[PDB]
């Protein structure tokens, strides 16, 4: 189990190769790098950050296509366990939520969540209705248009 | 003046982050470093400011937020009180929901003058509830109390509005009075007489309650009697607003 | 160890609130009666602190101290030995 | 200036429903008229039988009090869990007047004051069906003035809010009327709590002296769920063959019923009434519960309708079962949909069924309906009646299997846009908190365009700052760290653009510019977190050190 | 009572001084010389000890004291619904009003850490005094909050954030404790909520918080035992 390893090292290449494997966006790559740097001395398991930087930046970079294949996310975790060398998924899932504390409010996290127009899984149009508390927010109990025009295509297709 | 603490959030950042500092750890660093500022150059800078910097993102939010201008009319109608919550000054925004959109939809939805809307300033220290109350019984001329009714030393305010309660339930369900109190978690009007003065006033469903809070430890204020007399339906509507009228009865140089 | 019933907490509530009805104890820096009606009228119409907290945790005084227990209890009394630290 | 006063009346100047258009705004002013109005019966229709429960209690519970008021020593009544709102009723009983006298804590700040009024209600009363003092000598004397027998009943309201001293030195203050044969006094104590926190704030004489005839009564609206289940059963019947209920809107409504124990049954009222509410105002489908509205049908109802995912699984279940691929494109309906909702859905009767069958034929009462509501909803009802040891022989009369039906999902109340949880329960501190800390949820992201785009919001800035720091903060330290994620230029820019204002264009060039702009922008900010309650000052006269008050995430 | 008991089955004044002396020995520990305590639980405890007078009782006055022995071993001069939030908020009171500030790091927790860093050790050596035979401390609204969070009960749970925050039904449930006065404050007319400087402190005993603990399968005991 890697996430179990105290005090390893690593280089920077070994970050570009795990973030070269998720196919992320080199400026999303160096900031990463970035910020390990700038912890790096502080870590009690540095694959820990890691595991949670990549994780939660592959989230939000495949945003739309976690939204119309839901089984790309229950890829990722599922791939990165192989990565990390553990059996159970929960370490991956509490790397998750204990990296994401130690971003929130962050800059380059902001700007990521802006640009790639996600935030918390969702776009801004959604999100400031659900704050604001609104009866006509697109509550998810029906599919959405590109979901039944994608499946109808694939049926038409298997039809004939 | 980061800390050197590993947690940040929860009960575990709360007892992460309240740790012994010792005195060779700690900075003697005072306000007398800092730069010199009078109160016109702060005036000119705020106003800049407040004026200029993100002014058309709020704009454009401020359109979106009317956009609930119906639902909450419509939640108005059904008995609830509004309060209405988040980071920024609310108080545009609730003169300009009440006074601009409900009071003549309320009007023309009754069929010739308006609703009035009474105004309650809680940002104001010298908001008083026994004025408040006064202006109430010139808007609405209630029934005085007979002489039964005033027990003995009673809150004359508390019993009439016990009576008013009582006679405005077979009455139709009409609004008479919309009732506007920025700031409810203000410096007078969180007090226990107000507090309980103004819920039950919105036991009446013929006046209707638009309230807004700053504090963050406002739901405090109301045990189950009163979340029940209020009847809250809570709407957060955050904004980043200058927050200048509610400054003026503080001192911004201290 | 060297027989008593041993009394329960509820039991002895009112042991303790006879002993405070006859005046062998006084609640903590307590005023008591006051010169005159005006004093009076006004500690009536305040709420004191102690009078909210349970019976249990209330401060009291003695108003007969050890020393004098022991040259009043006489030397045949089987708590006598205890009227000494 | 009205802004600078304490209160003022605005009569706006009048330059109808609130129903906005669906359908993107291409649904007809008619439709919404008739969700308006269709709206309007369903909430008459629960409302009145709500309001005939809440006079059913309040009948009864008199009824009960007056059982228990009737048929030397005080007659004692405990109520637990009252709320002391109940009016009680004596009787009119021949040459005997019946007072009843309400004491509350605020009309009780000494043993005087409560004698005062007692007998001063006491006097109104008798006169009301040459002055006197108000004391126990009118007690002693009321058959000398009146002619007739005395009872007192007292009624104190909120037993848990009185000053327990001075309710004990009342107690026995009226310990001495029972020396007169013309006075008999009832006491009604309306506890809150429970009993035995209620006798350790009494003196140990005083509940001896109460022991000699005491009844309770638990008057609580949760004891035997015997009022929830007429509301729930009400609210049912309301939306029999019009809306279903979802099992994790029944989860809610129990979670929430049980965090509120004094007031429940109007908290479900409101929970119920804000559902209604909510699905009248978002769905346009609700024109189809009347089936009158069946000639309404547009295009974008039916595209609305294809994305059901019932549909979804029916027409996949219809490609595995007919195998030809001319009869599957025909459907992909008009016809179709108006077939199914015509539907019974006779879960609500059946809900009905096993309720009476288990009130009035097996003599058990402790069952909550909206549990059973909820058992009957994820198919574990055997395993909610598999706990009295009684319905073991009518395990196999009460089955019931739920069908998921076609087309519910248009009517239906739910909770999966967490709207019920933002608006009537929200995670108010949490929502300022999250609101400070990431702040692009809450400000649009517009593409001063500048300055907006690369420096935050102050509040924001600042909170950011808040959060990674200590308990105590350094106010010139934590400006220093403020000033350093400020731009020093895009900032004498930004304040630069306007040749209008002079002054402003003056204070720029100077060599201390940035930093009083800085200053500036930072005082303003900590005082709003100081109005917010963020921070605090741990002094009066320095106002050099501040610490932090609020945690994100408690 | 007693002519009903010689009809379903000097001397009655003797079995009535007997009572009234085997009161007197049984009770006069506990009431002292006070007469109308005596006469309380004389007029408590005569039906009870009539309703064990039998035939071979009446005329043998040990074996009907050994007959009717409970009425004489205890006085029982007595009268013998809060929700789930409101219970949890009352041991968090308590935990805030007996434990000092300085070691909750030390019991509540346990969070697995990315930073480096140290929690608290906790006490070195025990106190010998129980510190709930004292008054209770004083405490701020959010160490409550946190102990509160800390001791309430807990791919899809990625989403879940599985922390009970205090939402307006935990400040009601507070703000309903304070009305009933199971939580206290510094002052008690004109109170000022909302300012920092007002304090909070529990305002139950160790038996009424104890029995609560007991409703809510709660461990209240474990956080004292090991403190003194």
């Amino acid at each position: 189990s890697l996430l179990v390893k105290k005090y390893c090292k690593m280089t920077t290449e070994e970050i570009i190769r795990l973030c070269n494997d998720f196919e992320l966006p080199r400026e999303v790559a160096y900031k990463i790098v970035d910020e390990y740097n700038i912890n790096a001395s502080r870590l009690v398991c540095p694959w820990q950050l890691v595991c949670g930087l990549v994780l939660n930046c592959t989230f939000i970079v495949f945003n739309e296509r976690r939204r119309k294949d839901p089984r790309i996310d229950h890829f990722i975790v599922s791939k990165m366990c192989s990565l990390m060398l553990t059996s159970k998924v929960d370490d991956v899932i509490e790397c998750v939520k204990l990296v994401k504390e130690l971003i929130i409010g962050e800059k380059w996290f902001r700007d990521l969540q802006i640009r790639y127009d996600d935030f918390d899984g969702i776009r801004y149009d959604e999100i400031i209705f659900r704050k604001l508390g609104s009866m006509l927010q697109t509550t998810n109990i029906l599919v959405t248009d590109d979901q039944y025009n994608i499946w109808k295509k694939r049926i038409e297709m298997d039809l004939a | 003046t980061k800390s050197a603490s590993s947690f940040l959030d929860t009960f575990e950042g709360y007892f992460d982050q309240r740790k012994i500092v010792r005195t060779n750890a700690k900075s003697r660093h005072t306000m007398s470093m800092a730069p010199d500022v009078t109160r016109e150059e702060f005036s000119l800078v705020s106003n800049f400011f407040n004026e200029n910097f993100q002014k058309r993102p709020r704009q454009k939010l401020f359109e979106i937020q009317k956009k609930m201008f119906p639902q909450y009319w419509f939640e108005l109608t059904q008995g609830f009180s509004l309060l209405f919550y988040g980071v920024g000054s609310k108080r545009n925004f609730l003169e300009e929901f009440a006074i601009d959109y409900l009071s003549p939809k309320i009007a023309y939805s009754q069929l010739v003058n308006s609703i009035p809307c009474l105004i309650l300033n809680g940002y104001n220290p010298s908001c008083n509830y026994r004025d408040v109350f006064k202006e109430i019984t010139d808007l609405l001329v209630p029934a005085e109390l007979t002489r039964s009714e005033t027990k003995y030393w009673g809150n004359h305010v508390i019993l009439q509005i016990q009576k008013m309660i009582d006679f405005y339930k077979n009455q139709p369900l009409d609004i008479k009075l919309i009732l506007v109190v920025h700031n409810l978690d203000g410096p007078s009007i969180r007090k226990n007489t107000f507090q309980t003065m103004l819920s039950f006033l919105s036991v009446i469903r013929q006046i209707a309650i638009v309230a807004s809070t700053d504090h963050i430890y406002a739901p405090l204020l109301w045990d189950n009697m009163k979340a029940q007399n209020y009847n809250f339906v809570f709407h957060d509507i955050s904004n980043f607003e200058p927050s200048t009228v509610e400054s003026t009865f503080q001192d911004v140089m201290k | 160890s060297r027989t008593i019933k041993l009394w329960l907490k509820k039991d002895v509530k009112n042991v303790w609130e006879n002993l405070v009805q006859l005046d062998f104890f006084t609640e903590k820096s307590a005023v008591g009666l006051r010169d005159n009606a005006t004093a009076a009228f006004y500690a009536s119409n305040y709420q004191f602190q102690g009078t909210m907290i349970p019976f249990d945790l209330r401060s009291y005084q003695m108003q007969i101290i050890l020393q004098e227990l022991r040259r009043i209890i006489p030397k045949s009394n089987m708590y006598y030995s205890w009227t000494q630290l | 200036a009205d802004a600078q006063r304490s209160h003022y009346t605005v009569y706006p100047s009048l330059p109808h429903i609130p129903f906005v258009k669906l359908l993107s705004g291409k649904e007809s002013e008619v439709n919404v008229e008739k969700r308006w109005e269709l709206y309007h019966q369903l909430h008459s229709h629960f409302h009145d039988q709500v309001d005939h429960i809440i006079d059913n209690i309040e009948a009864d519970l008199k009824a009960e009090i007056s059982d228990l008021l009737y048929s030397r020593c005080f007659n004692t009544i405990f109520l637990l869990g009252s709320d002391s709102t109940t009016k009680i009723e004596l009787k009119d009983e021949s040459s005997r007047y019946n007072v009843l006298i309400e004491l509350t804590p605020k009309e009780s700040p000494n043993v005087r004051m409560m004698l005062r009024r007692s007998m001063y209600k006491l006097y109104s009363a008798a006169d009301a069906e040459n002055d006197v003092s108000y004391d126990l000598s009118l007690v002693e004397n009321f058959k000398r003035l009146f002619g007739k027998d005395l009872a007192m009943v007292f009624n104190f309201k909120d037993v848990d809010s009185i000053n327990f001293n001075t309710l004990d030195n009342f107690i026995i203050l009226l310990k001495s009327a029972f020396k007169y044969d013309h006075v008999k006094i009832s006491l009604i104590f309306n506890i809150n709590t429970n009993l035995s926190n209620i006798e350790k704030n009494l003196r140990q004489s005083t509940i001896r002296l109460l022991k000699r005839n005491y009844h309770k009564l638990d008057v609580s609206s949760n004891k035997g769920f015997k009022y929830g289940n007429q509301i729930f059963q009400s609210f049912l019947d309301t939306v029999d063959g019009k809306l279903n209920l979802s099992d994790r809107f029944v989860e809610f409504i129990l979670s929430k019923m049980a965090n509120n124990t004094n007031h429940n049954l109007q908290l479900l009222t409101k929970m119920l009434d804000y559902s209604l509410m909510s699905y009248f105002f978002q769905n346009a489908f609700s024109v189809f519960i009347d089936p009158v509205n069946v000639d309404f049908l547009n295009d974008d109802y039916l595209k609305i309708l294809s994305r059901c995912p019932t549909f979804m699984f029916f027409v996949e279940g219809l490609i595995k079962q007919h195998a030809p691929a001319d009869e599957i494109l025909s459907l992909l309906l008009e016809e179709f949909f108006v077939e199914f909702l015509v539907r019974e859905n006779p879960i609500n009767g059946h809900a009905k069924f096993v309720a009476r069958f288990l009130e009035e034929e097996l003599n058990i009462t402790n069952f909550n309906l909206i549990e059973l509501y909820h058992n009957l909803l994820i198919g574990k009802l055997d395993s909610y009646l598999d706990r009295w040891s009684a319905c073991k022989e009518y395990k196999d009369r009460l089955h019931f299997e739920p069908i998921d039906t076609i087309f519910q999902e248009l009517f239906t109340l739910d909770n999966r846009s967490g709207l019920l949880t933002q608006s009537i329960f929200p995670s108010y501190k949490s929502n300022i908190e999250d609101n400070l800390l990431s702040w692009e949820q809450v400000l649009p992201s517009l593409d001063s365009g500048d300055l907006d785009k690369i420096m935050a919001p102050v509040l924001g800035q600042l909170f950011k700052l808040y959060r990674e720091a200590n308990m105590t903060i350094n106010i010139y330290d934590f400006y220093i760290a403020f000033r350093e994620t400020l731009p020093k230029e895009e900032i004498l820019n930004f304040i630069r653009k306007d040749p209008s204002n002079t002054k402003l264009l003056e204070l720029a060039e100077t060599p201390d510019a940035f930093d009083k702009v800085a200053l500036i922008l930072f005082m303003q900010a900590i005082f709003a977190f100081e109005n917010m309650g963020l921070i605090k000052f741990q002094s009066t006269k320095s106002y050099d050190l501040v610490e932090k008050c609020v945690w994100r995430g408690i | 009572c007693l002519r009903k008991r010689i009809i379903e089955e000097d001397q009655f004044q003797n079995v009535a001084a007997n009572f009234i002396h085997l009161i007197v020995q049984a009770f006069h520990s506990y009431t002292g010389n006070d007469i109308f305590a005596l006469n309380d639980l004389i007029d408590f405890k005569w039906p009870k000890y009539v309703s064990r007078i039998t035939k071979e009782n009446i005329f043998e006055p040990l074996a009907l004291y050994k007959s009717a022995i409970k009425l004489f071993l205890s006085t029982d001069d007595n009268l013998s619904d809060l929700s789930i939030i409101s219970k949890y908020l009352l041991i968090a009171s308590y935990i805030c009003s007996y434990l000092e500030p300085r070691y909750d790091a030390s019991i509540f927790s346990r969070k697995t850490r990315i930073i480096q860093g140290r929690a608290a050790y906790g006490r070195r050596k025990k106190k010998e005094v129980n510190p709930r035979y004292l008054q209770p401390s004083l405490f701020a609204i959010e160490r409550l909050l946190a102990i509160f969070q800390a001791i309430f009960p807990i791919l899809s749970a990625l989403r879940e954030e599985s922390l009970m925050k205090a939402n307006i039904e935990v400040f009601q449930n507070l703000s309903e404790l304070h009305t009933l006065k199971l939580i206290a404050t510094t002052m008690n007319k004109n109170i000022d909520y909302l300012s920092p400087k007002v304090r909070w402190k529990v305002n139950v005993p160790w038996e009424i918080i104890k029995e609560i603990s007991e409703s809510v399968h709660f461990n209240i005991s474990d956080y004292f035992s090991d403190i003194h």
